[PDB]
Formats: structure tokens, sequence, C-alpha cells
């Protein structure tokens, strides 16, 4: 866990997302945008060959990013894909989409949304070194204004921790999502509703979701991370939800 | 169960007469069943091994009797090298080797 | 074929090219490659008899039990089936009709015994020893791969001498002797 | 490749085998088998056979908890053997 | 079996009887051996060692 | 007696750290990823049954 | 270690004849030829064998462990499946008494 | 220069492809729930979510209870009960000489939550919602539902005897 010790790189069981199987095991995507890390996260390079070219790979922090622990606790199918368009929800900063980016490679997109305009402006100038994050300014909860800048995504991604949760997806997956791809929620128990427990808003954001014609496939925790949260991997069916 | 602790107290196992201390360790009995136990797992497969000897049928034929040999007192030889490949260097690989 | 559809399914529930109830579930290939039979006629001249057997033992179940023609003629035949070794043991009359198979008459083949007795290493490579010609019943070598051999003959086989199989065998054990010209 | 194999074989060597490196640590069971496509590379902000053999409290252990494992593996067998038949014969 | 019994007259008192060792195998001893005084021939059920201690109980 | 309650239940919070892992504190250290390690093939998810 | 009788090696079928190397003696040509790198590598090439010594025992002690709690847990399993045993016995009784 | 032990090329059975029969040809460890402690299940605090059966209702016709008034004897908080719609589906399906039950089963305090299935069976509907979650408080009176759920860790089972509804696996009774 030093500036010296070398480290081998392993493809993970999901593409795009690489183990770092060191004395100790980190979780890695490959930097797009090299030479710079973009929260001081410690980033790996290796060489590969012409004098052979340097690849950078950085670090994927778990406790800063609520999808970063789902993987390090693991999930069977996480939609996001070397090729994929993504749609993002609640990129406050690059903390968890610069990843996102990353991880889809330079052809896939990542549609990184937020409403906030001083966290935004952070967003442009990041945005503006990974050609793959085009980022929206514009509410969530209202996806009809942003409605031209969009076009068929393959999985929504949602960070948002507004306690109408459900139905800002529901206004982004039927009018992005492409059907039959998937949909990674992550529910925090305290921001949705801090009366009822925290297994409760689990068993009622999914049969919320359910209403939405989505079966969701898996649910996670993410405990020794962060504290009392879930990510449950949806799949937007819309015709033969049974 | 209704037995007291006093009861269950310990029986130490005395050794070797030190006079007899030439010959060493006296072995209790549970030194003696791990000597009697791996004889018969001796003879039980030599038993076996020896039966085999009876019933060789000394018309067999199998594909593999090319590269294996025997020696002339009768058991085979296999090479220290082992592999189809190290078997002996031709004057071309010596001339570079040296 | 296709691997039809779900709506072509239900209309061909009967139809495949390849398995039939006539066919009999392709028990006469599927004995054939166990025991490597060259002709395929083979097996049914030999399920002609191994019914033969059982249509014997049915009508000679339907005569009463304490009948002195009865007791003596089936282990009369029980005899002869055992000298032959098509079936295992003596002692059950139910063999006669339960463990008197094809596969338990193809097995005292020619080349099964070769490969029972450890002569050659498979099931096809003493197929291949026999009609090129090394292997012998006594006087003379035998050239059909599909020479039955009696139990009692079973004592006999062995390679053809002067043989360049049996010359091969000898030098493995270093044992040769060119006298015999082995 | 099959070239540069020596300073890459001792590592990977040294991490399939990582859960002896340091008797305070005891990672999850695992078999890790070499992996097909793999790129070595360090942090940026010395090998790690190379670093972990620097180090002295390591190196104090492994002396000690090799000299400790080959005093019991030696214990039964041919010196044990030499001994008994010694005494025999030494009177 | 030596320095168990003193003269071979004293085996012949004593034949027959059910010898046990340290080790935990039965035996008999069969005749008094002549040419020592004192020994005697034992068959015991397996080979018994050197190191090894023969203890015939009695009352 | 209101020791053998403390002894066991310092012990019994041992074994919650074996079955499930329990959050404990957050990150107060510097480092980001795992010590223990990264298993590929895990997938500790409960899965929606139909 | 078995030691085979030579007589009975001899007359063995050729399936089961056992593989016994001979030791060497007249030094070969590349074991007077190859190279040992010393100095540095072999202070790391000792402990490349002080650490795989190791991990050999750590796991088959550890390995030892399971089975030694496997013997243990049996035990308390059969003990369980006695009373499983017994008791259904008693129920197959007592409804057979109504019957 | 023919070969050796030519034999006429026939089909595989065992092998091939094209038969029907032979057309055929990362582990999962679901984690204990965090808010589980050893049976404790430290989470479920009043009000309760019960799932309720067919069962349960037609035991609490015989026995004279109102179902949201009489849980609440029973289990001494507020409780919002809830049939699911695989259980609806078989109070309709019970028939005629069940219809009061069906009566009682929609009111409007009495919610219903849907499900995605391909089934009507709610028996192991109701098992299935418990496992993923183990937030709700099952209510049955059947038989193997009782031994289906008293395997699960830390899931209150409530039934109804005699006079009252009882419950087994809350440790806060009172
Ligand atoms: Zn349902």
């Amino acid at each position: 866990a030093r500036g010296g010790a070398k480290v081998v790189i392993e493809p993970h069981r999901h593409a795009g997302v690489y183990i770092a199987r060191g004395k100790e095991d980190l979780l890695v995507t490959k930097n797009m945008a090299p030479g710079e890390s973009v929260y001081g996260e410690k980033r790996i390079s290796v060489e590969e060959p012409v004098p052979p070219t340097k690849v950078e790979y950085r670090v994927w922090n778990p406790f800063r990013s609520k999808l970063a622990a789902g993987i390090m606790g693991g999930l069977d199918e996480l939609f996001i894909a070397p090729g994929k368009k993504v749609l993002y929800l609640g990129a406050a900063s690059g903390t968890s989409v610069s990843h996102v980016s990353d991880v889809v490679g330079p052809e896939g997109v990542v549609y990184a949304v937020e409403f906030s305009h001083r966290p935004g402006r952070e967003l442009i100038s990041m945005a503006k070194k990974r050609p793959n994050i085009i980022p929206i300014i514009e509410d969530a909860r209202h996806p009809q204004k942003y409605r031209m800048l969009i076009g068929m995504v393959d999985c929504v991604f949602a960070d948002v921790a507004q306690p109408d949760q459900a139905r800002i997806i529901a206004l982004n997956s039927h009018m992005f999502l492409k059907d039959q791809g998937g949909v990674v929620i992550s529910i925090k128990a305290n921001c949705i509703d801090s009366t009822v427990d925290a297994e409760t808003v689990f068993a009622r954001e999914v049969q919320k979701l359910r209403e939405e014609r989505i079966k969701p496939l898996e649910q996670l925790t993410l405990e020794p991370y962060e504290r009392d949260h879930c990510i449950v991997v949806g799949r937007y069916m819309r015709s033969g939800l049974k | 169960k209704l037995v007291h602790d006093v009861q269950k107290k310990q029986h130490r196992e005395r050794s070797q007469l030190t006079s007899r201390s030439r010959y060493g360790f006296l072995e209790k009995h549970k030194d003696y069943v791990k000597r009697a136990q791996d004889f018969h797992r001796k003879q039980s497969t030599l038993k076996v091994l020896r039966e085999k000897a009876k019933e060789r049928n000394p018309d067999e034929y199998y594909h593999a009797m090319h590269s294996r040999k025997t020696d002339a007192k009768g058991l085979l030889i296999s090479s220290r090298h082992g592999d189809e490949e190290d078997e002996s260097l031709s004057m071309d690989q010596v001339k570079l080797l040296k | 074929v296709r691997k039809l559809k779900h709506h072509e399914q239900k209309l061909l529930k009967k139809v495949d090219f390849l398995e039939w109830k006539q066919d009999q579930g392709h028990r006469d290939t599927q004995v054939m490659r166990t025991y490597h039979i060259q002709n395929r006629e083979d097996y049914h001249k030999y399920n002609r008899i191994c019914g033969d057997i059982r249509r014997l033992a049915n009508k000679l179940s339907l005569l009463p039990p304490t009948d002195p023609f009865r007791r003596k003629h089936e282990q009369l035949l029980l005899d002869k089936l055992y000298a032959m070794g098509v079936l295992t043991t003596k002692s059950k009359i139910s063999d006669l009709e339960n463990k008197v198979t094809v596969s338990a008459i193809c097995r005292r083949r020619l080349p099964v015994i070769m490969h029972r007795l450890k002569m050659a290493e498979t099931i096809q490579d003493a197929v291949k020893f026999i009609e090129q010609g090394h292997v012998r019943v006594g006087p003379n070598l035998i050239n059909d791969p599909a020479y039955l051999v009696t139990r009692n003959m079973e004592d006999y086989v062995t390679w053809v001498d002067n043989s360049k199989i049996k010359k091969t065998l000898l030098r493995y054990r270093n044992q040769i002797d060119d006298f015999d010209f082995s | 490749d099959d070239n540069m194999r020596r300073e890459v074989q001792r590592d990977l060597l040294l991490i399939k085998h990582r859960a002896a490196l340091d008797p305070k640590r005891h990672y999850k069971k695992q078999r890790w088998e070499v992996p097909e496509r793999f790129a070595i590379g360090t942090i940026i902000e010395s090998t790690i056979l190379e670093t972990l053999m620097g180090d002295e409290a390591s190196n104090k252990y492994f002396k000690r908890k090799y000299n400790e494992i080959q005093e019991k593996s030696t214990s039964g067998r041919k010196a044990h053997y030499k001994k008994m038949k010694e005494m025999r014969k030494k009177r | 079996i030596k320095d168990m019994f003193s003269s071979a007259m004293e085996v012949a008192r004593f034949e027959g009887a059910q010898i046990k060792t340290v080790s935990g195998i039965r035996g008999e001893i069969k005749r008094a051996l002549s040419k020592p005084e004192g020994h005697y021939r034992a068959a015991f059920e397996d080979k018994i060692l050197m190191s090894d201690i023969v203890i015939l109980r009695s009352w | 007696s209101r020791v053998k309650k403390r002894k066991k239940y310092q012990k019994a919070q041992k074994k919650l750290k074996s079955v499930r892992a329990v959050y404990s504190g957050g990150q107060s250290g510097v480092y980001e990823g795992e010590k223990t390690g990264i298993k590929k093939g895990l997938t500790r998810s409960v899965k929606f049954k139909n | 270690g078995l030691k085979v009788p030579k007589a009975v090696q001899k007359e063995l079928p050729f399936k089961s004849q056992i593989h016994q190397m001979k030791p060497q003696k007249k030094k070969t040509y590349m074991a007077k030829r190859a190279v040992v790198l010393g100095g540095d590598e072999k202070k790391a090439r000792s402990f490349i064998q002080k650490v795989l010594t190791i991990s050999k025992a750590k796991d088959s002690k550890r390995k030892e462990q399971k089975a030694s709690q496997r013997k243990e847990r049996l035990k308390k399993l059969a003990k369980m499946e006695e009373e499983k045993s017994q008791r259904d016995k008693e129920k197959k009784k007592e409804y057979f008494a109504q019957n | 220069t023919r070969k050796f032990g030519l034999v006429k090329r026939t089909l595989n059975t065992k092998k091939d492809q094209r038969l029907k029969k032979n057309q055929e040809n990362t582990r999962n460890i679901p984690q204990v729930s965090s808010a589980l402690f050893f049976q404790y299940n430290q989470a479920i605090k009043p009000p309760y979510q019960v799932l309720i059966d067919t069962n349960f209702i037609n035991f609490s016709i015989q026995k004279k209870v109102d179902i949201v008034r009489g849980m609440m004897d029973c289990l001494l908080a507020k409780c919002n009960p809830l049939i699911t719609d695989c259980v609806m589906a078989e109070l309709e399906k019970l028939g005629p000489k069940y219809r009061i039950a069906l009566k009682l089963a929609r009111d409007p305090r009495i919610k219903r939550l849907s499900c995605s299935h391909k089934g009507t069976y709610a028996d192991d509907c109701l098992v299935h919602r418990v496992l993923q979650h183990k937030c709700y408080i099952v209510a049955t009176n059947d038989a193997g539902l009782k031994q289906r759920i008293r395997k699960i860790p830390g899931i209150p089972l409530m039934s109804v005897g005699g006079h009252a509804y009882v419950i087994e696996k809350l440790p806060d009774v009172f």
C-alpha cells in the first residue's frame, strides 16, 4: 500500500474491471486519460509494447462510491459494460462517474446528470478530458427537459438520495432506457424514510420498482463499506414482467 | 454424567528401566498399534502384488513395449531425464553448446 | 432438422427422423460399437439365437415343475450354454431368460477375448491383429474376427508363432530365443 | 511472453502462497491459479520479492519458522534411526 | 527371554503360562532353554521388539 | 452474572463479524481497497427468485 | 517404504511394473555445464524455498484441523440422527394405537 | 492399402447432436441479512407489515375476530396487514362457499401489494417475499407453511388459536 510496491493486474469477472492482486488486493479500472487522478486516489501504471506505451490504472475506492462496494461485495450481472451506453443520475462530482466512464471505455458513452451548478461546474471540467462523459445539468425529476440530449441508453444508474426515488427512475426508464437493459438503483435507507426502518424501505422500494415493470434480479447490501445501503440490479422487462 | 472429577483423574505412563536404557524408548500399546497397522499396510499391498505374479499371462502385448527397455537382470530401466526430448544431445547441438 | 419453433412443435409432437419405435432405441448399433463387430447383420444373426433361447426357456417354463423331463432338460441346456460361456453362472435357472443377452454372446467373440486376456491393448486393436493374421487357436490360425470361442477353447489362444508381434513381446522381457526363431 | 520470466515467476509464486508471508494477515481462502493475461506494474503517487527480504522483521521470522518445521520433519526419520542403532552398538 | 527364571527346572514349573508384554501382545512360554540355565523360548502373537519388557501376571 | 453477560456478548460479537460482514467504523485511514482480498466468483448477493 | 523383492518385481504384468530410477554416477555433461547464479540470487532462491515450506505446512495443518472437527461433528451429528430414529419409532406406535 | 478393422459407418446415439435427447449439450452464497442478529432480527419495530394466507382468513371467521382490530390485541402495537396478489387469487379461487371471506379480505385498511409471478400458489409466493427482505411478519395457519418458516431465522410467524391470535418468533412479545 505504498508507492514502491509492484502489483499484478488481473481481469475481473466483470468486463472492464481489473483486480490488483498484490500483498493486499485492490479494485482498479483503466484510466482513459492518463497522468491525472481526479480525486487523489493512488493510481497504478504498467507498460505495453516502438517503445512500450504507458497504460495507467486508477484505483476504485469503495468508500467513495456506492457502486464500488457492490462490485467488491459481489454482484452477478453488473449491466455496465465496456461497450454499452450508460445513464448516470446524481453524479455530484467525478467521485464515481469518472469511474463509470472508464469502465465503459472509449466506445460507449456515459450521461452525467445532476441538478446543482457548483458540483456541476466541476463535472464540466472533468468531462473535457474524458470524451465519454457528456454532462447534463438539468434536474433529474423532469426528463422531458433533456429529452433532446440523450438517446436510448442501455443501463441507468441511480445515485439520487431524493425520497421520490422510484418515480425519478420510472420517468427515466420509460423514456430513455433501452428495453431489456438493466437498472442499478442505489437505495439509501435514511434519505428515503427516517421514520420507518432500514429494511422496510428496501422492501418498499423493490415493490415500487415492480409497479414500473422492472423485475429486479438481485440485491446487495454493501454493509462493511457503507452503513445501511442497498444496490438493486433491475431489468426493464416492460413486456412479460412475469 | 454422574461421576466425580476425581474419578476421571489421570493415569500416567511409566518409562524404560534406566538399567535398560540402551534399547531406547519402551513401546506402550499405542506405539505398537502404529507398528502393526503399517506392516499390515505393507503385506496387503504385497500379497496383492505377488498375486499378479501368478497370473502374468505371458502373451500380453501392450504397444508401449518399444519405449521401455529392460536391464539384463530382468527389471526395467527408466531414464533419469524422463522426457522424450532429453535423450542424448546431437553433434550439431553439442557443436553449439560447447 | 431445424430446431422448429414452439408452434411448429405441437403439430410435430411425434415426428423424428433419427429415432423410431421400429428402430428400437438403436440397441443394435449401441452394442456394435462396444464390441466393434464388423458387418451389421451379425447382431441379428445372434439376436435370433438369443431370442430362440428364451422361446425354449418359455415353453420349458410352461411344463409343471415336478416333471423329470423339465428338471432334466434345462439343466441339460445350462451345461451347454455355460460350456460355450455365454452366461456367467450355472446355478440360476432364470439366467436362461434374463442373463442370455446378445452382449453376453458378443463377448465370447475372439477380439473381446483377446482384450480380456490382455493380449491387445484395446478391442479395435485386437481386430487389427486378427485381420493381419497374428493370432491362432491351437494348430491353425484364425482369421475371421468373429470367431466364437468356447470357454474350454478359451485356454488355447496364443500369438501365432514366429510372428513379428510375438517377437516384440519376448524382446521386452529380454527373453527371445531365435532357435525357436521367435 | 517467455522472456523476463524470473522476476515475474518469483513474484507470482509469492502471491499464490501469500498466506504465509506474514502471520497476522490471514487472507480469504482461494486458490489463485495463474491467469492467462496479466500486467505487473507499480503504484504511482524494487519487486515484491526484493522488497520483502529487505525487511528484517519478516526475514528473521522465516529463518525461525523454517528451522522449527525442519526440527519436526527430521524428528523421526534417520538421524533418529541411527542414534537408536548407535546406543545398542556403543556399549 | 532372559533373566526371569533362574533355573531350567524353574521354567518347567511354569510352561504354558499366558505371558503378556508392555506393548499388549500375548503369548505363552513353552520350553526351558538348556545351554544357558535360565532362559526359555516363548511364542508370542507378533514380533516382539528388543526394547520391550515382558511381564507375567501372578498371584 | 454481569460479567458472563459481558463476556458472552463480547464473545458473541466476534462471531457476528464471522457470519456476515458487519459494518464497523467507516474508513478513517488513508488506504482504499481491501486487506483480506477480492474473490472473483463469490457473488454474495441475494438473488430475487421468481 | 515397502521394498518389493526383485523376484516379485521381475514377473509382474506390464501394466504394473514399478518404475525405480537408478542413481547416476558418471557425471553428465549437462551437470558439468549449467550455471548457478550465486550471491544475490542465492538469497532469493533460498527464500522462495523458505516461503513455500511455510505455506505447505500452514495448509497441511489447517487441512488437518478440518478433519479433526469433521470427526467431532459427525459424532454430534449421529447423536441427532439417533434421536430422530428412536422417536420416529414412537410416533408410529402412537399413530397405530389409534388404528 | 486399405485400413484394418473397417466397419460400416453408423449413427452414434451417445455422442451425436441431431438427436432430441442429446440436444442439451460462479457460486452464490446469499448473505445473511444486515438486519439480522443470530436470531433476534433487530430491525423490526412497530408498525409491522404482515402477510396473510388464505387459511389465516378462514380461521379468522370461525373464531370471530376482526383482522386489524383483532391482530392489535395479540400484537399490542399498530400493524398494517397486507394481502398479496397471489393470496387474493386464491380467495377468489376458493369459490362460492368462501365468499364471505372474500368480502372481508377486500377492506381498504387491508392493503394489497402486487407480485411478479407466473402462478396462483401463494404458499411459495410468501416465503419468497420473506427471504429476500426479512421485514415482514407472516400470518399463517397452514401446517406446512409453519414448518417452512420456522426454519427461516428471525421471521415472526403468527397463527390463530382459540380466541385470539398468537405470535411465535417475536422476541418483543410484551
Ligand atoms: Zn405472488
